[PDB]
């Protein structure tokens, strides 16, 4: 506070919270940045000057709360300041900016905020030397507070693989964080991989950004890249690994996945079929080759119940290869607890994180920051949609009216069996109806997502067009996609939880939400990036359209509010719709007779 | 840095306007706007899209030249899927028009444009055209090209030797056969071959395109027309119409056959000879006395006043603004200076001083 | 040239496109008495060149003979040949360098 700030008598709300203490700046109108000092929260203006400089150093710094079109609502973190000077950055540079560009004085707890996250840039490394961890680092200084360590038992000695993820988290903790910058180029100890950048690759503007925050140095910075829904993230990792020309592997968590990278890499990327090595069920076959890949996905190294001796051999093989590069692709999946032996297996340099959503239940996400490092790059989701990279999307949430016929039976169901119970609503079967009827009659592609694969086979019957779940076996599920995708037979499928993410379904630009998680956000939010990578999301008059069918009277309101809340705080609206169109237009409703309505109720008190 | 900007813009538009002739310039107009309604005008590039907007300005056009200059009928032609449809003839009735319009608004524009089909089925509809009246045809074009039938020279040859002008709006860029039928109807002139650069400039065109053009020395038609002012009643009794036939309370009486009709400036039925009021003639009279441009002093000089003449405000303070009226020798702000010079047409400087 | 030069003085050689002056009398046995160019004193920008490095799909494309049969690099070439003929009002002329390339691509954007 630059001020006595006598508390005013409309300050009581304002728990500390009247920022009029301050001495406003005369360039006010010039520069874009508040500072709120009593949550560390920044508020940022849209509509002044110096924001454009400005935008890419907040987000280095700072983390953004909340970015309507109006007001971004921005937060310095120590998270956030640990990044900027990963990236190479420091907080006198960062309090001068500050002071240059903000319309108000710097907080004395912003400035100690900053002053204590600066961290030891540079002092504490580890390097990889024939699949031994040797933490490197520059002086003994580093050597004898880390022996002063009880945890741990120029110069480099060794930690264990499984002892390294525990002493990451714990240099973290006493704030001594590791770089892990590669010198692929000095380093010739790993086999160079002669892969080289084809001129039919051209980067993006701020793919180019992610790279060079990245690589600065020259050196490969490790850590996570937050990327959309379709923004090149495979070319991303692909250009990486071509100006690396080291030993890369790559997982991502879907066999469909290894196939879909391995197919784009050998596209997009100099390496040769013959390098790639494909590991799965279906075959697991090696590379003898020098330089090369092998790809899996996570379950073929975290399986030990049933395990063939040749995925033994393979396992060994990519244990006995010291790689240079490493990228866990849908990175939200392996902090857990099976999955998190990436660093007790794999010997590999440079740790790169992409995925879309940087978000879950629990706090493993931050567990990225002692497993591969920090964010080394975002791009804004509501900037790459108005340029273009990904979609805009028409959301249009449906209060579907609760029948009385299902809810009678819905209040004295059990728990267990309720959810069941008021998601086959037939009032949602008639709306449903209705709304595929109509976007046929627009001609939109049109995905329906439940969570049960009951209710999505029953609906799936109603509609006369097949379904694809999580117990459809591989080659079916690929029949009717094919189906849908190009048979006019099949104009409509029903998709889930193999659907909602680690996919590659872009033309449905039509999605209709019949049901979904209990509170899983993650699950939404990919639902909503299956169409934010739409190819139509460039032309001119362009809205996707996302509907979500959720049954009145029951706590499903809080719930889809719960799991669309990201969705909102990042940009993308829900609206209110209730009193839906052309009920009654339509002819035939599903179960729209009272008589059908008792039908399906006690065929699903069959079940329930 | 803006005000210098400006300066040199206004200067650079002014060199334009230097030259200010009194043109005998066309009253007895005979215009005629074809519509492409093809494939191209389809694309959203342009917001909403191309189809939407020409309607509008249409609508616009059609207004604007029946009140600048209510002595002239308008014919709009249709062009699509390789047809060139009539939708409209020469009326004195706007209205006719704008409801034609209105029924183009809800169909879909599409196909391909036949210029040759177009100028042709025009030059027809053109040929029962008095010898006073001005023929000229309003074009908008979209495509680069044009599928036709047959020649278009012969076409081109017709039109010059039938005395009928063209002007040609084209959307995305310069065609070279349009260049060339400007430039050959027009006695060389490049100055009917415009193309847009974005919607404003569209309004500028068209509001460009509103106003009567000047004739030629060559091409002389100097004569006399015969006119007649009626007679308007009110009566009591409703009374049948010589033109619609039907039952009306008022309406003008005929000043030689002393029939009644319905609407002004419009022709007789009956004894059919030409109706106006003395208001539609001294319409143009703008066009026919032109106004001088308005000179700002200069801000280093001796000021003869320091507050606007006409709207009595304070002459604002670097440069100097104002305009002054030499033929009234009165400095003026630039806001009177638009509305003498667009709004009004007579400069009041020159009411007040005695001749 | 040597019957030529040996036989007449004055000898005027000039084009328009002609770069580097100094590579003809590299190439022939010549010498000239003064070697200098002309630069475009132009008021305005009348003429637009651009280096297609890069496809729509920012793919690079080449006439190399051995990936002549490249259906990316025909997707790219028909791409840009369809968008400029759709933007392109009176004539537009296309060079290949050689026949046969061009045979077999447009047979097959015929295909
Ligand atoms: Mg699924
Ligand atoms: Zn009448
Ligand atoms: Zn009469
Ligand atoms: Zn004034
Ligand atoms: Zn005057």
């Amino acid at each position: 506070i630059p001020a006595d700030f006598v508390p005013d008598s409309v300050s009581g709300m304002f728990r500390s919270h009247d920022f009029s203490y301050l001495r406003l700046r005369p360039d006010h109108a010039s520069r874009p940045l508040w500072i709120s000092p009593s949550d560390g929260r920044i508020i940022l203006e849209s509509f002044s000057p110096l924001a454009e400089q400005a935008q890419d150093f907040l987000v280095t710094i700072a983390e953004p709360i909340s970015r309507p079109s109006h007001i971004h609502e921005y937060k310095i973190t120590a998270y956030s300041l640990y990044a900027a000077v990963s990236v190479g950055l420091e907080t006198d540079d960062i309090i001068s900016v500050l002071d240059r560009l903000s319309k108000v004085p710097v907080a004395e707890s912003i400035i100690n905020f900053i002053k204590g996250a600066t961290i030891s840039y540079g002092k504490v490394k580890l390097v990889i030397k024939h699949n031994r961890y040797f933490v490197e680092t520059t002086q003994a200084d580093i050597l004898q507070m880390l022996l002063n360590d009880s945890v741990i038992g120029v110069h480099s000695f060794e930690i264990a693989n499984e002892s390294v993820e525990v002493v990451k988290k714990r240099c973290q903790e006493i704030d001594y964080p590791v770089l892990e910058e590669y010198d692929f180029r000095n380093d010739h100890r790993n086999p160079d991989l002669d892969i080289d950048l084809k001129p039919s690759t051209q980067i993006r503007p701020y793919q180019e950004k992610s790279l060079s925050k990245m690589f600065g140095n020259g050196r490969a910075r490790s850590g996570i890249i937050v990327l959309p829904c379709g923004a090149g993230k495979t070319l991303v990792g692909i250009t990486a690994a071509c100006t690396i020309k080291k030993s890369v592997i790559v997982l991502c968590t879907s066999s469909v996945s290894v196939m879909q990278w391995r197919q784009q890499f050998l596209q997009w990327c100099t390496l040769q079929p013959e390098n790639c090595a494909v590991f799965t069920s279906d075959n697991k076959e090696m590379f003898q080759t020098e330089s090369g890949l092998v790809v899996s996905t996570y379950s073929m190294v975290a399986n030990t119940r049933n395990r063939s001796h040749d995925s033994q051999k393979v396992m060994d093989f990519l244990t006995g290869r010291e790689w240079g590069f490493i990228i866990l692709d849908e990175v939200h999946v392996v902090p857990a607890a099976m999955f998190r032996r990436v660093v007790s297996t794999i010997a590999a340099h440079a740790k790169l994180g992409l995925t879309a959503t940087l978000v879950r239940e629990d706090d493993k996400i931050g567990d990225l920051n002692f497993l591969i490092g920090p964010k080394l790059y975002e791009a804004n989701w509501m900037e790459l949609s108005q340029k273009g990279h990904i979609a805009n999307v028409q959301c249009a949430e449906v209060w579907c009216p609760m029948t009385a016929e299902f809810y009678q039976e819905y209040l004295r169901e059990t728990a267990r069996k309720r959810m069941l119970l008021y998601i086959m609503n037939p009032t949602k079967f008639q709306a449903c109806q209705f709304l595929i009827q109509y976007h046929e009659r627009r001609g939109d592609k049109i995905i329906v997502f439940s969570d049960n694969v009951y209710a999505l086979q029953e609906y799936a019957l109603k509609m006369g067009k097949p379904f694809i779940y999580g117990s459809t076996p591989q080659q079916e599920r690929m029949n009717i996609l094919q189906n849908f995708q190009y048979n006019d037979q099949i104009n409509t499928i029903f998709l889930s939880k193999v659907g909602d993410t680690s996919i590659d379904l872009p033309e449905a630009t039509c999605l209709i939400q019949i049901s979904s998680h209990y509170g899983s956000r993650r699950q939404e939010a990919q639902r909503l990036g299956r169409i934010l990578r739409a190819k139509r999301r460039n032309d001119e008059g362009f809205n996707a359209f996302f509907y979500s069918l959720v049954s009145k009277d029951t706590q499903e309101m809080y719930y889809s509010t719960k799991r669309q809340a990201f969705l909102v705080d990042q940009g993308y609206a829900f609206k209110v719709i209730t009193h839906l169109h052309g009920m009654e237009n339509i002819p035939n409703l599903a179960y729209a007779s009272p008589r059908e309505r008792r039908e399906l109720l006690q065929e699903v008190l069959l079940k329930n | 840095a803006s005000l210098v900007a400006s300066i040199v813009e206004a200067r650079k538009k002014r060199t334009a306007k230097k030259n200010i002739t009194p043109y005998q310039r066309g009253i007895i107009r005979s215009l005629i706007l074809t519509l492409d309604c093809s494939e191209a005008m389809l694309e959203k590039d342009l917001r909403p899209n191309r189809h939407a907007m020409i309607i509008q300005y249409a609508i616009d056009f059609v207004h604007e030249f029946f009140d600048q200059n209510p002595i002239s009928q308008m014919g709009i032609i249709i062009m699509r899927n390789g047809l060139a449809q009539l939708v409209s003839q020469v009326s004195g009735n706007p209205q006719d028009h704008i409801d034609a319009l209105k029924s183009i608004r809800k169909q879909e524009p599409k196909g391909n444009p036949s210029l040759q089909n177009a100028l042709e089925m025009a030059r027809g509809l053109l040929l029962p055209v008095p010898a006073h009246c001005t023929r000229e045809v309003l074009i908008v074009f979209g495509s680069l090209s044009t599928t036709d039938p047959g020649d278009i020279h012969q076409t081109i040859d017709s039109l010059v030797s039938e005395k009928i002008r063209v002007k040609v709006l084209g959307l995305s860029a310069q065609v070279a056969i349009c260049k060339e039928l400007c430039k050959a109807t027009n006695y060389g002139d490049e100055s009917f071959y415009k193309i847009l650069l974005d919607e404003t400039h569209l309004k500028e065109l068209f509001n460009e395109a509103v106003t009567p053009l000047p004739v030629n020395k060559i091409n002389k038609g100097f004569t006399l027309v015969k006119m007649g002012f009626p007679t308007r009643i009110f009566e009591d009794t409703p009374t049948f119409c010589s033109c619609h036939s039907k039952l009306v309370y008022g309406g003008y009486f005929c000043p030689n056959c002393h029939s009644k009709v319905c609407s002004l400036p419009t022709v007789c039925p009956c004894c059919d000879l030409m109706l106006i009021l003395s208001t539609h003639l001294a319409r143009s009279y703008h066009h026919l006395m032109p106004l001088k441009t308005f000179a700002e002093v200069p801000t280093t000089e001796k000021f003869r006043s320091e507050d606007c003449f006409s709207c009595q405000s304070r002459f604002p303070i670097l440069t100097s603004s104002r305009y002054r009226c030499e033929d009234c020798k009165q400095e003026f702000c630039v806001d009177c200076d638009v509305f003498i010079h667009e709004i009004l047409h007579n400069c009041p400087g020159c009411e007040s001083k005695p001749v | 040239i040597k019957p030529v030069f040996e036989r007449f003085s004055s000898v005027i050689i000039t084009s328009g496109t002609i770069s580097p002056l100094d590579m003809y009398p590299r190439m022939l046995n010549f010498k000239t008495v003064l070697q200098k160019s002309y630069a475009m004193t132009l008021a305005k920008k009348s003429f637009l060149p651009m280096i297609i490095t890069k496809g729509s799909d920012q793919v690079a494309i080449s006439s190399r003979f051995e990936i002549r049969n490249d259906p990316s690099i025909v997707r790219n070439y028909g791409s840009m040949l369809v968008e400029f003929a759709k933007i392109t009002p009176d004539g537009m002329v296309v060079f290949f360098p050689s026949y046969l390339y061009m045979e077999s691509i447009v047979s097959m954007w015929q295909t």
